[PDB]
């Protein structure tokens, strides 16, 4: 959290978190979801928001980000860990961030 | 969902439904030969 | 001993096998049985 | 009054929620 | 209705009136 | 009763596909 | 047909106070 | 009454076709 709280979603528009909490696989995604959801990397930017969505499909756990200029992104959180969605996502959003400005 | 009492009194309800089928079918005569009664007097 | 496992959402309803069994016994019972059974039962309720 | 129409008191008489509505739920598909 | 409860039917409508009575019991609820 | 004993016999041996017609049928006959 | 032409001359010709008893029969007697 | 009892046996035996036109009397020539 303190990592990216000094980064702050600034250029971001909306995140989603869709997980299956039964699957055993959401671990990494759940973790990754405190992180972004939380109130100090959240804060920053009261404009942007998150979706954390919850069903019970079985459906494996994606997390698809929103933006302005840059493309969306989308991470399967099955085959991911939770610190390579944050390092690779904060890589993503810092380079749309150089873009934008 | 409805709270629990609710749901009894749907219950209750489907009894009286069971029995109504039947009459229903017979209920025919009674309303048909009650319409045509006031009819005579409208126009009357 | 252990407590069934959720349905899936999008997995039709999934219902406990007591409830499907005494559906079946239902249907055998004649009307007249079933129409004294009905009776006492609306007593319980009030 | 006989036994077994005693029995079926029991059953239905006291259970839990979502276990009432879905013993009537399928009654109604087979009736219908 | 099949024929045969076809029958049946027009059996309990050609009924004593004591008999009537106890299908009235059904019929009023 | 004689009559209305055996109108139960019949509706219980009725098949599913049969009874949900016969609602219909007779009501659209009989009106 | 022959039965349902019957009826409705029976209707026409009953008197006012006559009628009364045969409305009372559908709507006491059949309910 | 006598009279009750003889259209009631009627209705039952008439025929499709033929009931058509007792259906067709009530809605049509009497409105």
């Amino acid at each position: 959290a303190a990592a990216l709280a000094r980064l702050g979603l600034r250029p971001v528009k909306q995140v989603r978190v869709q997980f299956c909490p039964f699957e055993k696989n959401v671990e990494s995604t759940r973790t990754f979801l405190q992180t972004v959801s939380s109130e100090k990397v959240r804060s920053t930017n009261l404009n942007c928001s998150v979706i954390a969505d919850v069903r019970h499909d079985g459906s494996e756990p994606c997390v698809d980000v929103l933006f302005g200029d840059g493309h969306r992104l989308i991470m399967r959180g099955a085959h991911l860990t939770a610190l390579e969605m944050l390092t690779a996502f904060a890589s993503h959003i810092r380079a749309r961030d150089a873009a934008g400005s | 969902l409805p709270s629990l009492p609710l749901v009894q009194g749907e219950l209750v309800g489907g009894l009286t439904c069971l029995t109504a089928q039947t009459h229903s079918l017979l209920q025919h005569q009674p309303l048909q030969l009650t319409t045509l009664l006031d009819q005579y007097i409208r126009e009357q | 001993e252990a407590l069934a496992g959720a349905p899936l959402d999008n997995a039709p309803k999934e219902y406990p096998p007591k409830i499907q069994q005494l559906v079946q016994d239902i249907a055998s019972l004649t009307l007249l049985e079933i129409s004294d059974l009905n009776e006492l039962l609306k007593k319980t309720l009030k």
